[PDB]
């Protein structure tokens, strides 16, 4: 049981260590008044502090070193965006009450509504547009596109800086070490990572990786000129690497006899995954299994990042609404970046993704997104732990969003032990680490 | 063990984690470390769905320089659908309905308006004087020193009054009131000055420990430093971090009542509301500004709570929160 009062404003402090807790504060005031400054710039500057929440554990650290939740932002629109999103959500209810007739003449009136507009409601509208009038037709290159929002919105970076940064914590002295990635991809993630071991101290370890890619229908080996190519940059720096690859049309179908792993003793594992897991969701029992496989491989750090939204309500028209609120914070934020064609290629992406939440359903759906929460209670239940992320990860994370956006209105923020991206005060990512339960 | 006699231990607990946290984000040299600052601090989201009967949600203000406040309003009791976009800004039913807009402490450089300490007592304040609440998220110092909290204020100000969905049926106008907390009551005073300069009238103000200084050591200054949670080493830190480059306390930001100050007297001014803390240790300089008030020829009223500490309001376990509410919603609801 904790303190209610406490609880409200944000820590978390079980009633039967209050006293105790008072206690420690003491011992650090008295520290505090005989260390002067030596030791306040060294809890400043070198110490890395955890779970805030938490006091207990927060003051031990210290002494131990000087020895259904619905966010909406509104930003200024017109009246016609207030007809337009009328007009949004009267067709989908519409849709959601079977009429099919009225259904058409709202989605031209949604057009035409859409034509007078400006700013990022006309595209939303657009895409929305789009969709519904795809879903209700329906009742009666993709590398280029994701190097374009690579390069134009800070998510993928931001992943990929959060995940490295704990992997690189959770692989410290070790001599021989393996990485399994979900979502390889182009293998932008690794070179960081593979120079942070090679700059380390004591000696780099001994580094494998294996990268699971989807079946592209051409059959291209786009998995082989990675590796490659991460082979040359790793030969570069003086670290001894082996590269592996495999093809799967989901995750569902992999088993650890087919990694091919070595003995923990003899090699530390870690497991990586970044905007992939939502996608098992429509397969009716697909993340157990994947989560089970998880498990059976042991690693030493699982690092997810995944989307903060909920897109997998029982009933479309509250996703329909949820989405809406999502995706128009999402073009709100991008209304502030230059014009280039990688911007456009961007929205051409998000649109993709907004029709294919809207019209699809069943396992053809596979923008199902969710909540910390409820990954929470997946992770929980597969017997996972959380491993909560440090001070120096969000200090890394800022000044790089301080360095590739400057203007735009990006934050950070720290909950649970896991990092979110966010803009202004709502959040749109999260980054978690987990490892195996005791 | 001085202070651990005159309140409870769970809000000797959170004073003693925020003095301890806070003596390790200052630097000597005139520095802060935000990175740190904001990692520690606590926060929390805007939630449209109703819980104890209040709801909120965040609004962009400016976009220029990113000022963004939030809104805090109760239940509708017609529409058991909780509010969604559409549904947000529906006008007000009701012949007078106040507004209160709300700055939060910090001594200038700490908090925000997501802050987990400040939502709560935006919600509470809602739920006891029921009324509508915008809480503005003002840049801080010192990498953003004078005047960028005024001119926030301001804008907020003109903003909140320009809004059509929240004036009154008996005269078709916003009922404002100006509240602050600790540098809060700072900003609102400077605030309502520009106002009673300009064409907009503010009904009143709420002063809960505002945060004034000045050269001189006054005699609390003296005796209390150090007892009760709060030394003069950081007022002095904080009071050069906020002020321009080579100026003393005797600034009009600083002292309102200063030599280089603005007379109050014959000017269009709100009612005062000012609740000062006996066991403050600048507790002197705001008996100082409340007796400044009554002689300029204003209306005001002051609550000395004589045996009260700094946030006493954060915690609803004391009778000085219940006293202070209930004055609150008599001043509001008059
Ligand atoms: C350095 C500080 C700042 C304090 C006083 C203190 O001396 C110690 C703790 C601060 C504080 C913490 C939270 C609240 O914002 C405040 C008004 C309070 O009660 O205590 C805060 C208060 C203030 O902002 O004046």
């Amino acid at each position: 049981m904790d303190d209610e009062l406490l609880a409200v404003l944000g820590y978390k402090v079980r009633s039967s260590e209050m006293a105790e807790v008072a206690l420690k504060l003491e011992q650090l005031e008295t520290m505090m008044s005989n260390v002067q400054e030596d030791g306040l710039s060294h809890l400043a500057t070198d110490t890395v502090h955890y779970n805030p929440s938490e006091l207990y554990s927060w003051l031990d650290n210290m002494l131990s070193e000087l020895n259904s939740t619905r966010s909406v932002i509104l930003v200024d629109s017109q009246e016609n965006g207030v007809r337009l999103v009328h007009a949004l959500m009267a067709c989908a209810e519409a849709i959601q009450q079977n009429n099919l007739t009225l259904a058409e003449a709202l989605v031209k009136q949604i057009g035409c509504l859409a034509v007078s507009q400006a700013g990022a409601m006309r595209k939303v509208a657009t895409y929305f547009a789009e969709a519904l009038a795809r879903r209700i037709y329906r009742l009666s290159l993709s590398d280029t596109l994701q190097m374009h929002f690579y390069e134009t919105c800070p998510y993928l970076k931001f992943a990929h800086f959060t995940a490295n940064q704990a992997i690189l914590e959770a692989f410290e002295g070790k001599k021989r070490v393996h990485v399994i990635d979900f979502s390889m991809n182009q293998g932008l993630q690794w070179p960081a990572l593979m120079q942070a071991l090679a700059l380390r101290e004591g000696g780099p370890p001994t580094f494998r990786l294996t990268g699971i890619g989807p079946p592209a229908p051409d059959n291209s080996d786009h998995l082989h000129e990675v590796g490659c190519k991460l082979a040359q940059l790793a030969e570069a720096i003086h670290v001894e690497f082996e590269y592996r690859g495999f093809v799967a049309n989901s995750l569902a179908d992999l088993d650890a006899s087919m990694l091919e792993l070595r003995p923990s003793d003899t090699e530390a594992v870690a497991v990586n995954s970044v905007f992939e897991l939502h996608k098992l969701l429509g397969r009716p029992g697909g993340i157990e299994k994947v989560l089970g496989v998880v498990k059976q491989i042991k690693p030493v750090i699982f690092t997810v990042v995944e989307q903060e939204s909920n897109h997998n309500g029982p009933v479309f028209l509250d996703r329909f609404t949820e989405s809406l609120h999502y995706y128009s914070t999402l073009f709100d934020s991008l209304e502030g970046v230059p014009n280039s064609q990688d911007k456009v290629m961007s929205e051409v992406y998000l649109g993709k993704q907004i029709c294919n939440l809207v019209a699809c359903e069943g396992p053809d759906r596979v923008e199902r997104h969710e909540t910390l929460s409820q990954w929470g209670n997946r992770f929980g239940s597969s017997g996972l732990a959380p491993a909560h992320l440090g001070s120096n990860a969000f200090k890394q994370a800022s000044m790089l969003l301080s360095v590739f956006n400057s203007g735009q209105g990006y934050r950070v923020e720290e909950s649970n032990g896991c990092l979110m991206l966010g803009w202004h005060t709502r959040p749109l990512i999260t980054t978690s680490a987990w490892k195996l339960s005791t | 063990i001085e202070s651990r006699t005159v309140v409870p231990l769970n809000t000797w607990v959170l004073i003693s984690n925020f003095k301890v946290a806070y003596n390790i984000l200052r630097r000597p040299d005139g520095t802060f470390n935000r990175h740190l600052a904001e990692y520690l601090d606590r926060k929390v989201t805007a939630n449209a769905n109703p819980v104890d009967g209040v709801f909120s949600f965040d609004v962009l203000i400016d976009r220029r320089i990113n000022l963004l406040s939030r809104v805090y309003r109760p239940a509708y009791a017609d529409q058991e659908q909780p509010p969604s976009i559409l549904d947000l800004e529906k006008p007000v039913d009701g012949d007078i309905v106040p507004v209160i807009l709300f700055f939060h402490g910090g001594s200038f450089a700490h908090s925000s308006a997501n802050s987990a300490i400040y939502d709560t007592l935006c919600r509470r304040l809602v739920g006891l004087c029921k009324c509508v609440v915008v809480s503005v998220n003002y840049r801080r110092a010192p990498e953003n020193p004078y005047p960028c909290a005024y001119d926030d204020g301001w804008i907020a100000l003109n903003w909140v009054n320009s809004r059509s969905w929240l004036k009154s049926k008996k005269d078709s106008k916003v009922h404002i009131f100006l509240a602050g907390d600790s540098s809060g009551g700072n900003i609102a005073h400077n605030v309502a000055l520009r106002a009673g300069e300009s064409g907009i009238d503010v009904l009143g103000n709420i002063l809960l420990n505002p945060m004034f200084g000045g050269n001189e050591r006054t005699e609390s200054e003296k005796s209390l430093d150090g007892k009760y949670f709060v030394t003069v080493r950081d007022r002095d830190w904080y009071w050069k971090a906020f002020l321009p480059e080579g100026e003393d306390r005797e600034h009009p930001a600083c002292n309102p009542f200063s030599p280089r100050g603005k007379s109050l007297e014959g000017v269009s001014f709100p009612k005062s509301l000012v609740v000062v803390a006996g066991l403050d240790l600048i507790r002197d300089w705001q008996l100082a500004y409340a007796e400044g008030l009554k002689k300029a020829g204003q209306e005001v009223k002051l609550m000395h709570l004589e045996k009260a500490t700094v946030g006493f309001y954060l915690l609803p376990n004391n009778n000085h929160f219940h006293n202070v509410m209930d004055e609150i919603s008599a001043f509001v609801n008059a």
